[PDB]
């Protein structure tokens, strides 16, 4: 069978008919006990001096709105987002998740992690289905060669330090903006520690165990010094995975 | 000549002039992620091959960034990103951070393509894993139907990716096999003893 083809007849995306998409993961609920309240805090991040968002963080979730994120519906170009100063908040030794779409993204996201002093060590895939809707045509991007059925969220490292680089789910309704909750489950069975931070999230993206930050947030609980106060010793290097310190 | 026509190289010393211009360039480099160093994959004389059309790049590991940087000093502007799902033959799916069920081959443009029939496919494939390194079929027709009928050119091909319209280069075929007469007879000048060295 050429999915392929199958798509050129029938408007079937070839991933559609990917099928089942140890056991012992209570790794999840060691993770619910080891995470911080959820703390978010509305800011306007291309006015916002990045460095009060302390202490340095080591896992950070970077989700600027791109325009092509608005296909029918403040956008973030690649060279407002390239001037963040990621850097001046990254731990030593942490991590980065960038959605980068599905365009220029993928090679401006690199330039952006490079910059960051991040090396890429994984590329995530968000494949959309659309079983819903198989007679729905794209309207592509003038350069684009293909229909694009899929996101891209770079994970990169910097410093000396079960789950797979797909995520599938069906193509969500046009305007809406929100990437698949699976990415916060990949992140956080990572074990990377427990400072995380979420540049661009939304009211409806706050979770326990992140700190949110972005423009349309509509409360802050936001405190640095409560918020470092769940850091200080004992407790300064978990990983989020072990159980909590007596 | 449209059925399948190759020559069995060394890619790194072929000259790749005498093969004229094509639609459609598709390579599945051995990055040195017997593999090409990161200076002779640069070197490789690509920018003779199109004057206006596609490449696709199979990258892997750090080759991600490695072609992105060949595809950009060849001439090439990256403008898509094909996704080949692997599955077994039930379709269920088969980097020391992740487990990988994919692999990535890189479009980029050269020049302004006219007439290709850009927007037929979408951009994941989903096919069954067969041997190390093989490539799913399903990528000729994808290319096919955006190009029909032009001349395309493969590098790094096994005898298993010969296909008709393309000119395979690989250094695991069995000799030389040439139809096409421009082709023929510039092989014949410039390889008079059919010697490929240097
Ligand atoms: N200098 C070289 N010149 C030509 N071919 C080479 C060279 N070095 C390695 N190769 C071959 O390039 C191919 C690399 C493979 N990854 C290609 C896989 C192929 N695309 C497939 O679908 O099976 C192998 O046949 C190599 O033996």
């Amino acid at each position: 069978n050429d999915y392929c083809q199958h798509f050129v007849d029938t408007g079937h995306r070839p991933q559609n008919f990917i099928r089942d998409v140890e056991l012992i993961r209570l790794k999840d609920e060691l993770i619910a006990k080891s995470n911080t309240p959820p703390m978010y805090l509305q800011a306007d991040i291309e006015a916002f001096d990045i460095r009060e968002l302390t202490p340095k963080f080591d896992v950070i979730l970077l989700e600027p709105p791109l325009e092509e994120y608005y296909r029918e519906t403040k956008c973030w170009t690649w060279d407002d987002i390239m001037k963040l100063e990621i850097d001046e908040i990254a731990a030593p030794r942490s991590f980065i998740f960038l959605w980068c779409g599905s365009g220029e993204g993928l090679d401006l996201g690199r330039v952006c992690l490079r910059k960051w002093g991040y090396r890429r060590c994984e590329d995530i895939c968000w494949i959309k289905t659309n079983k819903n809707n198989p007679g729905k045509t794209k309207t592509l991007d003038p350069k684009a060669v293909f229909q694009r059925t899929k996101e891209h969220c770079l994970m990169g490292i910097k410093g000396t330090v079960v789950d797979i680089d797909l995520i599938i789910t069906e193509e969500p309704e046009i305007g809406n903006i929100e990437k698949p909750v699976e990415i916060f489950h990949i992140i956080e069975h990572f074990c990377l520690g427990r400072r995380r931070l979420h540049l661009f999230g939304r009211d409806s993206t706050i979770r326990p165990g992140w700190l949110t930050v972005g423009p349309t947030l509509t409360n802050s609980n936001y405190n640095a010094e409560t918020y470092a106060s769940y850091f200080s010793a004992p407790n300064s290097y978990l990983t989020g995975c072990t159980e909590e310190i007596e | 000549l449209f059925p399948p026509q190759w020559i069995c190289c060394d890619i790194r010393y072929l000259d790749v002039s005498i093969l004229g211009k094509f639609a459609v360039v598709m390579a599945d480099p051995p990055w040195d992620i017997g593999t090409l160093t990161d200076d002779e994959m640069r070197r490789l004389n690509i920018p003779v091959l199109q004057d206006d059309g596609f490449l696709f790049l199979w990258v892997t590991g750090r080759a991600m960034e490695l072609g992105r940087e060949c595809l950009n000093l060849w001439g090439y502007e990256r403008v898509d990103e094909i996704i080949w799902v692997k599955t077994n033959q039930l379709q269920r799916i088969i980097g020391h951070w992740l487990n990988h069920g994919k692999e990535h081959c890189l479009v980029g443009v050269k020049g302004n393509p006219q007439g290709f029939n850009q927007g037929l496919d979408c951009d994941v494939i989903v096919a069954e894993v067969r041997s190390t390194s093989h490539k799913p079929d399903e990528i000729y027709g994808m290319i096919e139907r955006l190009s029909p009928g032009t001349r395309k050119i493969e590098l790094f091909g096994r005898p298993h990716n010969v296909q008709p319209n393309w000119i395979t280069l690989g250094n695991q075929l069995d000799g030389i096999h040439l139809l096409d007469p421009d082709v023929v007879a510039r092989f014949k000048q410039r390889y008079p003893d059919g010697i490929i060295s240097k």
